[PDB]
DNA sequence: ATTTTTTTTTTTT
């Protein structure tokens, strides 16, 4: 081509010599950053390409693709040039302004794009091509097109071996590869224009841009609309069956559950001076859910299910626990519904489900070739390594979905039995459920494991509860009718941003150990209780009753970086013990009142 | 080619232009300097201030242009255009009618015919 | 000949062969060419070599071979065929016929993120762990054809004029070969597989695998659960360009030159006198009975005079068969029962390690695999594990935790082993010497096992088959209680108790003792001497029998070896009454 | 004809 002439020699003028923000561009450096780091990644943004020629985006779209072969060039001609040591052993990217879902369309075709999605299930990874040779069958000789050729026939009867062999051979030898997996695409239930065609569709990546991806988890990319190369081409039915394809060429993240702050770092202070004492069983508790008025045990309750995870093996018997585990019995007419929201975007893993209507069944492995129509899909445990199960609506779901469940609270673990493949699925994950009771709305004092009955093995995996019966008081009704106005006339500490910085520092530095500090007193809880609270409602105390606080008391005191630890925070947190475990029981219950509130 | 070849009765191999060529032959080419649609389709059962004893309202298949796509939801009332036409079908079942083939006659697999209906349209008012 | 580079000859020109000949130094030991000669102390008909040799000789072919290596291989052959044939008689008085051997290659490893086309047609070394693979079916290189009647002469491991022709003008085209196989030749193949290392992300990433190719004498050398190093080939068996949307292809590798990891200590399952002085000269201390009640939990205290019966246990009794069909039950099996708190699952989890075992219960073997595999859509089976304990026995929790479905093959196997099966139209009936420990976490402990009999809602048939049921609680001691208390935290903390019993006289030494016990059941036909008390007390006798083999005695009597009868009385006092 | 699924009936203490 002609123009050609122009772009490289308008390239070769900035990758070295247009710079921004007081010298030594990025670009003299990058290049050799990544060849140090054996990356081949070279990466634009556009805005910088614009500061040099905004005659660079409208010759561009008359084919995206000479744009990106004609930068690959300039990329070689420069690496050699000045790195041929390294010759012995590249790609670009681009990444600035959104285009959205449902608008790219029919015009939107092979030109510059900027393009957004979200992942779900596919398939695994493969090799590709990109090189013409075949033949040897007469003479055979060698003859070298000049190329490595993609979809290219001249077929003679005359090439250079005698030019001859018109018939044919194959070669399965000095053939060049590139792995490739595929996607399956999801829209953001954020940006919902109201029910709309659930989006997925065919797009594509490639080699390096692989072995990255997870379900249900977003990456922004640049991406260019194509199609399929032949969608269903005969003379044939009412419809030609056309898809549509899309490929990668930068991908960005869109989720970044890890470290969020690129180049906020000024307030950063205010976490570690305000969540680190024991006064923040106030500070850090007073914005625990400031929204309405009652219940503020389930605050503290909540504000410590967040927070763990981990191995910490004691002596040569097993990995024990690193899992949460909640659940309630309400009543709808309880302020109780919103059950799932914020500390989740606090949360670095995790995935919704309502209840049954909608609970899932996937909660089953093969393994296929891929021709039309092979998927199949199951558990999100790989998901959710620490991270949670977020669920209203809980008693409904099946015995064998709670056979994982039961499973990962025991062995940390699944164990599949008499299957083809017998692959396994580790659990460290936290779960959370709002179910209804039996008989009614709640049963009062009378025993908990039939005020709603879930059944024997499972439930003694369970950690945390609140519970609420309920009978009136009226001050605050009417506080809350004022809320209702005040509430309703909207009309139009922690940082709020960096809070999430905590569950970063404060579960990672401080995970204290410990001797028997005076946990005899667990043995006066095993027995004592086991001669006190008797037979009212009053089993309920086991290794969980300690272990459980293990997960959470150390979570109190984990709040509070301590690294060393007498019976205070861990007994405040057992505070909650003394506030939880009260309610399972008959009215005869002050067994616990006696026998705690020293503990208290 | 700047032809119309955007038929269902199509074919990507042609024989020539100029000079002569294969008959089976083909190329492929220019899908980005050009002119293209877009559409949609659903499935539709019959009206409610009409209803007969005995008969009930069965579905009827269309697929509409662009400008008035997702233009729609369930629960509305229409006068739209009906341009009834037919399948350019591919392949029958239960299709018995006369097999045949507009094939030459003799002297010193194929394919078969039978159809069935749809609808179109080209117009709305959500009433 | 094309004597210019990429000379179609020199290996076997002269060169690989003398190399061979120059691997010869003194101490005139030094050789990697008798090495065959003590394969035809066998015929084992195959051969070790380097790839540090070649560099001890040179560096102009190291970087020459890698291209053409799967040719070499077979220039090697040749080689062999031509050098050993030579051997195979001085002067001119000895062969019978020539024959075909393999070569082995053995250094440095790799990974599998990182092949593509830059590292292909090159020879690797990697690791994983093998998951399963194919029997050995069938191949061959050449043979003929009636048509021509000449060898089916084939590089690699399309289809052709007729040459049915020449009868004066007739011709015959359009391939009429028909393969007369009884002229042909032979190799083997197993088709390989294996999954990628267990560290290098399988876990946010989905694992890659690999395809193989066996040839002549590898296969049966190879069993899923281990893990290797290797030597392959970076090959593909697909030609080019809805599958591939431009050309997409499959991957998949060759075997050379597997050099496996036997590591350590685990390998007596499948690869001294002293050791029986230790045997015996231990055995002659009349302290084993009750020595090792502190042994088998060498971290937990209680179940003291229980391990007292674990000592008879594994021992067995004895299947003294008869003139008159029986086979009777030998074997033994025990039931413990208690709520969890416990450590009732450790005790098993850390016995699996002290004959055969598995330790899973409920939901996640079993019965039968009569379904089908990939290959020409086969049926074969897996078994039961009956199958799996003969010898070898179980230790199993949650009876009533489990599938309602497999129970119909616990009185198949525990009253008399007789098993069948009518899945296809047929009763494969399989035996075994099986037996179990049991635990459970059944229904309200020692309130419920004192007095009468409710625990399971369908039989009385559990307390009958086996005797030894002692309870296990969570008992309240208050001196111990605290103890238990603070029993918990030395588990709980700090990572030191790997081998704290290896002190003990004579409780500890796992292979030893395993080894101990797999010699002993071994010995003969011991028996005992002359010397609610119900049959089914009574039928404690295998327990009898055992002390001969516990003293490792032939004889033995009723009421020394009544310590039985006096740890029973712990089980008898539950049900009595 | 089989693979990946889902309900609507078939018949209930
Ligand atoms: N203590 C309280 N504080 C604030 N609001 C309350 C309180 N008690 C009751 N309410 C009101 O009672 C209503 C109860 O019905 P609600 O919508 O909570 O059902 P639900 O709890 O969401 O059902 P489910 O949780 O099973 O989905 C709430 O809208 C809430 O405004
Ligand atoms: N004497 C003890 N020594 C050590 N750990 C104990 C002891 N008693 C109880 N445990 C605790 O019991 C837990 C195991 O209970 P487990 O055996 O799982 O009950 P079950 O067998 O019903 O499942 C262990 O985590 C361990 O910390």
């Amino acid at each position: 081509l002609g123009p050609r002439t122009e772009i490289a020699n308008r390239f070769q003028s900035f990758l070295r010599t247009f710079v921004d923000e007081r010298g030594a561009y990025t670009y003299r450096d990058r290049i050799r950053r990544m060849c140090e780091q054996n990356m081949s990644s070279f990466v634009v943004s556009y805005t910088d390409l614009a500061n040099k020629e905004h005659v660079l985006a409208y010759f561009l779209p008359e084919a995206p693709f000479q744009m990106l072969e004609i930068f690959d060039k300039v990329a070689k001609d420069m690496v050699l040039s000045i790195f041929p040591t390294y010759e012995r052993v590249i790609h670009v990217r681009i990444s600035p302004l959104i285009e959205e879902l449902r608008t790219f369309r029919k015009l939107h075709l092979n030109q510059l794009v900027r393009t957004l999605g979200v992942v779900t299930a596919t398939t695994g990874v493969l090799p590709q091509l990109s090189v013409i040779k075949y033949d040897c069958v007469k003479c055979g000789y060698v003859l070298g097109p000049f190329v490595q050729s993609q979809n290219t026939e001249i077929k003679p009867g005359s090439c250079p071996e005698c030019q001859s062999t018109g018939p044919f051979s194959i070669n399965m030898e000095q053939t060049l590869y590139r792995n490739y997996q595929k996607i399956t695409l999801q829209e953001s239930p954020g940006r919902i224009p109201a029910g709309r065609i659930p989006r997925s569709k065919d797009v594509i990546l490639l080699a390096d841009l692989c072995d990255q991806c997870k379900p249900g988890d977003e990456l922004e990319v640049t991406g260019i609309y194509t199609n399929n190369y032949d969608g269903s081409l005969n003379t044939d039915q009412g419809f030609p069956v056309f898809a549509t394809v899309i490929i990668a060429n930068h991908v960005v993240v869109k989720d970044s559950k890890q470290v969020v702050q690129s180049l906020t770092d000024e307030d950063i202070a205010t976490i570690q001076k305000l969540s680190k004492d024991p006064r923040i069983v106030e500070r850090v508790v007073a914005s625990m859910a400031p929204s309405i008025y009652g219940h503020d045990y389930i605050k503290r309750a909540l504000a410590l299910a967040l927070f763990g995870g981990e191995s910490k093996n004691p002596g040569e018997k097993h990995k024990v626990r690193g899992d949460i585990n909640l659940l309630i019995c309400g009543d709808p007419g309880t302020a109780k519904s919103q059950f799932l929201k914020y500390t989740e975007k606090v949360a670095p893993r995790a995935v919704f489900t309502t209840g049954q209507g909608a609970s899932a069944v996937g909660l089953y492995v093969r393994r296929n070739p891929v021709s039309r129509e092979w998927t199949l899909e199951a558990g999100a445990l790989v998901l959710a390594d620490q991270g949670v199960c977020l669920i209203d609506e809980f008693d409904k779901m099946n015995d064998q979905d709670r056979t994982s469940i039961h499973e990962a609270m025991e062995q940390q673990s699944i164990s599949i039995s008499k299957a083809g493949i017998v692959t396994s699925l580790q659990a460290r994950c936290t779960v959370i459920a709002a179910a209804n009771p039996i008989g009614g709305r709640y049963d009062p004092s009378m025993t908990f494991s039939e005020n709603v009955n879930l059944s024997e093995p499972i439930l003694s995996r369970f950690d945390v509860l609140c519970v609420v019966k309920d009978e009136f008081d009226p001050m605050q009704d009417q506080q809350l009718a004022k809320f209702v106005v005040h509430s309703h006339m909207k009309h139009h500490e922690i940082p709020q941003d960096l809070l999430r910085q905590y569950i970063v520092y404060a579960k990672e530095n401080i995970r204290p150990k410990l001797t028997n500090i005076d946990e005899d007193k667990i043995a006066k809880m095993y027995a004592q209780l086991r001669q006190e609270s008797f037979a009212t409602g009053s089993l309920p105390i086991t290794v969980r009753h300690i272990e459980s606080v293990i997960r959470m008391s150390e979570a109190h005191a984990r709040m509070h970086l301590r690294e060393n630890v007498m019976e205070a925070d861990v007994s405040m947190a057992i505070r909650m013990m003394l506030e939880s475990f009260i309610e399972a029981q008959k009215f005869s219950v002050m067994k616990k009142m006696r026998s705690t509130f020293q503990k208290y | 080619i700047r032809n119309v070849e955007q038929q269902f009765k199509f074919t990507n191999p042609t024989i020539c232009r100029n000079p002569v060529c294969s008959n089976r032959k083909r190329f492929m080419l220019d899908v980005e300097k050009s002119l293209f649609l877009d559409f949609q389709k659903i499935r539709i059962q019959e009206t409610q201030a009409e209803l007969p004893r005995g008969c009930i309202p069965r579905a009827v298949e269309i697929i509409l242009r662009s400008e008035l796509v997702e233009t729609v939801q369930a629960g509305d009332r229409y006068d739209f255009t009906g341009t009834l036409i037919v399948v350019p079908d591919v392949s029958v079942l239960a299709g018995v009618g006369t097999r045949a083939e507009n094939s030459s006659r003799h002297k010193p697999g194929m394919r078969e015919l039978n159809y069935r209906m749809a609808f179109l349209a080209c117009s709305v008012q959500a009433t | 000949n094309q004597q210019d580079a990429q000379i179609n000859l020199q290996a076997v020109k002269k060169k690989y062969k003398e190399f061979i000949r120059t691997f010869n130094e003194e101490n005139f030991f030094y050789k990697y060419r008798d090495t065959l000669k003590r394969n035809y102390l066998n015929g084992r008909y195959f051969l070790e070599i380097e790839m540090e040799d070649l560099v001890g000789f040179d560096e102009t072919l190291a970087d020459k071979l890698n291209k053409q290596p799967t040719e070499h291989l077979e220039i090697f052959e040749e080689a062999a065929r031509e050098v050993a044939d030579e051997i195979t008689a001085p002067r001119p008085e000895h062969e019978e016929h020539m024959h075909d051997i393999q070569i082995l290659l053995s250094a440095n490893p790799t990974n599998i993120r990182q092949l593509k086309s830059d590292c292909v047609s090159k020879l690797v070394k990697i690791a994983g762990i093998i998951v399963a693979a194919s029997g050995i079916s069938a191949k061959a290189t050449r043979m003929s054809i009636q048509c021509l009647s000449c060898s089916t002469v084939i590089p690699n491991l399309y289809a052709l004029k007729c040459n049915t022709e020449q009868a004066g003008r007739p011709k015959c085209p359009l391939d009429p070969f028909f393969i007369m196989p009884d002229k042909c030749k032979c190799v083997d193949f197993q088709t390989l597989k294996l999954q990628e290392l267990p560290d290098f992300v399988p876990q946010g990433e989905i694992p890659r695998h690999l395809q193989l190719f066996c040839d002549r004498s590898l296969c049966e050398r190879v069993v899923p659960g281990n893990r290797v190093l290797i030597q392959g080939i970076y090959s593909i068996r697909k030609v080019g360009k809805e599958k591939a949307v431009v050309g997409v292809r499959a991957p998949y590798m060759r075997v050379v030159g597997i050099t496996v990891d036997s590591e350590g200590a685990g390998a007596i399952s499948r690869y001294t006198s002293d050791e029986e002085e230790h045997f015996r000269r231990m055995a002659a201390s009349g302290d084993i009975y009750e020595r090792l009640s502190q042994s088998l939990a060498p971290s937990i205290f209680g179940s003291r005079d229980i391990k007292k019966a674990i000592t008879c246990m594994l021992f067995g009794g004895s299947r003294k068969r008869l003139p008159d069909g029986l086979c009777r039950r030998g074997d033994i099996n025990v039931l413990l029962l208690g709520d969890p708190g416990t450590a009732k699952s450790q005790l098993l989890k850390f016995v699996e390690k002290v004959p055969i075992a598995v330790y899973t219960s409920g939901k996640g073997s079993s019965t039968a695999s009569v379904m089908k595999d990939p290959q020409t859509r086969n049926f074969v089976m897996e078994g039961g594990a009956m199958v799996l304990a003969d010898g070898g026995v179980v230790c199993i929790d949650e009876f009533d935790k489990m599938r309602e479905d497999d129970r119909v093959a616990i009185h198949e196997a525990m009253e008399q082993q007789t098993i069948s099966i009518a899945k296809a139209g047929i009763t494969t009936t399989l035996n075994s010497r099986c037996s179990v420990l049991a635990a459970a976490n059944s229904i309200f402990g020692r309130w419920d096992d004192t007095k009468g009999e409710e625990n399971i809602d369908f039989m009385p048939t559990i307390l009958s088959r086996f005797d030894m049921i002692f309870i296990v609680k969570d008992i309240h001691d208050e001196s111990r209680d605290i103890t238990l208390a603070k029993h918990i935290i030395n588990v709980h903390l700090s990572s030191n108790k790997s081998a704290p019993s290896e002190p003990a006289e004579g409780e500890i030494s796992l292979s030893t003792f395993k080894k101990y016990i797999h010699y002993c059941r071994t010995h003969c036909g011991p028996r005992l001497s002359e010397a609610p008390i119900t049959v089914r007390q009574l039928e404690v006798i295998r327990i009898s029998e055992s002390l001969a083999k516990i003293r490792l005695q032939p004889f033995a009597t009723d009421e020394h070896v009544n310590e039985a009868l006096r740890l029973f009385q712990v089980s008898t006092l539950d049900a009595a009454m």
